[PDB]
């Protein structure tokens, strides 16, 4: 079935599952042509495939060459996403294959279902949550690897850095979604927050700064203030 | 012209013969139906005055034997039977036609409706979908389920329609996932027409038989089959031009013949709006689209 606030802790049980987000697969700049018409120019994209229990992120980089000579790109993008996800499952040993894949947009259900017909025991599910994974390109090191790529390429990250050494996956996923929700509502403010203090650094093998527990609590409070703030600034409340 | 004689009518019943139907009162002196046109399949069907639950009936072709109906008071229904003694069948029928205890199949001479609804339907194919090989006629009723319905439970009493499934390995070639799902030509032409049905006549015949079972018996599984087979053609970019033209006629007569008051249950809003306004063949069903829009503008 669909995933929502009520079966929310299923994410953190011991059945392997992945979230798939396609909102950054097909990305364009829209510009004026010499004749005064409008044209698009594609830039590199990525498929965001995330195991929410372990933090493993399978970042499939989508090089702009994949769109060359193709029509109806927004529709192809969902099928390209499904093809890459199916290839990833096929590449994993059987005991690492997911038992469920949860797509963050319902338009992905049919493309993935068709690409996964060989895997009748993998359940493909939508969700009612408004998850902020489109803001993953606001994470500097992820945006950097996508923009620099010159060919199709997959890069493996742990989007939780070393957090699971200290907190649970439930709490780790809640931190991540709070960070991404903030980056999505006001990217500049959110980034000012994470990096204002020069003494806190990002380890070379990490995506986020090395905060102490007490500093994370202060950070998380500031992201909540932001997300509430911009909600007044937006709704005049 | 052939005759379906009845031993008696012990229970009040609405009798259908093809697209016609008439009331028979309990123990009225009724002894069957005459002047039934040779050359076509026919269906004779029944709805008891008491239990409007379960419409049921029999597909048959008079060329294949002498058939009669007799009420069975143990099983509680009008049963079709075969009389092999032809001489003995003749003396039963003549006697009834002399005493004028029969209704006449009431075909108007301008009317090709029944032909147009059964053009491709053939008893040999009906008997493969309705498996019961000791009889030359085939029983259907409202409640029978299809073979695909039993996959999602008695196999003997099932409708063995051809399974159509747009998200199946049979429908989708490896490496052509997007192509084959958005343009079903491969599945229609190679899998179904070439592989399974052999020709489009056998395909149209199953489609027509599915519609008729949906209309006459309100068989839900047949309606699903009828819609699936339409949708498969409408979602194929490459269809033989003769099939499109023939499909438009076939659907035209089906829509024409549907009871206006059953449109809400027998007509799937999504399939028809897709087929008429979105699909590859959205411009190729001119007759069907004109009658649908003038008769059921609601569903659209
Ligand atoms: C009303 O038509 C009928 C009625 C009875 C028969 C016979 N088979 C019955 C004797 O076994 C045949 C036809």
């Amino acid at each position: 079935g669909a995933m929502n606030s009520s079966n929310y802790a299923e994410l953190f049980n011991n059945d392997i599952k992945l979230f798939v987000d396609d909102t950054n697969v097909y990305r364009v700049t829209v510009h004026k042509t010499f004749e005064g018409n409008v044209a698009t120019k594609a830039i590199n994209g990525c498929i965001f495939t995330l195991n929410p229990k372990t933090g493993h992120l399978f970042l499939k980089i989508i090089h702009t060459s994949v769109w060359a000579g193709q029509k109806r790109l927004s529709q192809l993008a969902k099928w390209k996403t499904a093809e890459e996800v199916s290839a990833l499952v096929r590449s994993l040993p059987k005991e690492e294959q997911p038992k469920q894949i949860i797509v963050t947009r319902k338009a992905m259900l049919d493309p993935l279902e068709v690409h996964m017909l060989d895997f009748p025991n993998i359940a493909i599910r939508p969700t009612e949550l408004r998850l902020p994974f489109s803001a993953a390109m606001s994470i500097d090191k992820l945006s950097d690897v996508v923009m620099k790529a010159t060919e199709p390429q997959m890069v493996l990250f742990n989007i939780y850095d070393d957090w699971l050494d200290r907190i649970s996956s439930y709490t780790a996923f809640s931190r991540l979604t709070l960070l991404l929700r903030a980056l999505k509502t006001n990217e500049e403010s959110a980034k000012m927050i994470l990096l204002s203090d020069p003494t806190i650094t990002i380890k070379s093998y990490h995506l986020w700064p090395s905060f102490t527990d007490e500093q994370w609590i202060t950070i998380e409070s500031q992201m909540r203030d932001l997300i509430l703030t911009e909600y007044g600034r937006k709704y005049n409340v | 012209m052939n005759t379906v004689p009845f031993t008696s009518a012990p229970i009040e019943v609405t009798i259908g013969i093809d697209q016609y139907s008439f009331n028979v009162k309990e123990n009225q002196p009724f002894h069957g139906i005459k002047d039934i046109p040779i050359g076509h399949v026919h269906v004779i069907h029944f709805q008891h005055a008491d239990n409007s639950s379960m419409r049921y009936g029999y597909w048959f072709d008079c060329r294949m034997g002498n058939f009669y109906i007799q009420y069975d008071p143990k099983d509680g229904l009008y049963k079709m039977m075969e009389e092999r003694d032809g001489a003995k069948f003749e003396n039963i029928v003549h006697n009834f036609k002399e005493r004028q205890m029969m209704v006449s199949y009431p075909k108007i001479d301008e009317d090709d409706t029944w032909y147009n609804l059964t053009e491709f339907v053939q008893m040999d194919k009906i008997r493969k979908i309705v498996r019961k090989d000791e009889n030359q006629f085939s029983y259907v009723d409202s409640s029978m389920t299809t073979v695909q319905e039993n996959e999602l439970s008695d196999p003997a009493h099932s409708l063995n329609y051809t399974v159509i499934n747009f998200k199946s390995r049979e429908a989708i070639r490896p490496g052509h996932e997007m192509e084959d799902f958005l343009d079903k030509s491969y599945y229609l032409n190679t899998v179904m027409l070439q592989g399974i049905f052999k020709n489009s006549s056998n395909y149209f015949g199953e489609l027509q038989f599915a519609f008729l079972n949906a209309m006459f018996f309100g068989n839900y599984g047949s309606s699903l089959q009828w819609h699936a087979m339409i949708e498969l053609i409408c979602s194929s970019a490459t269809v033989p031009k003769h099939m499109l033209d023939k499909l438009d006629e076939i659907l035209y007569y089906q829509i024409k013949t549907l009871p206006e008051q059953y449109s809400d249950i027998l007509l799937n809003e999504r399939v028809w709006n897709i087929c008429l306004y979105s699909s590859f063949q959205k411009n190729s069903l001119h007759n069907t689209e004109k009658i649908m829009e003038n008769k059921y503008p609601e569903l659209l």
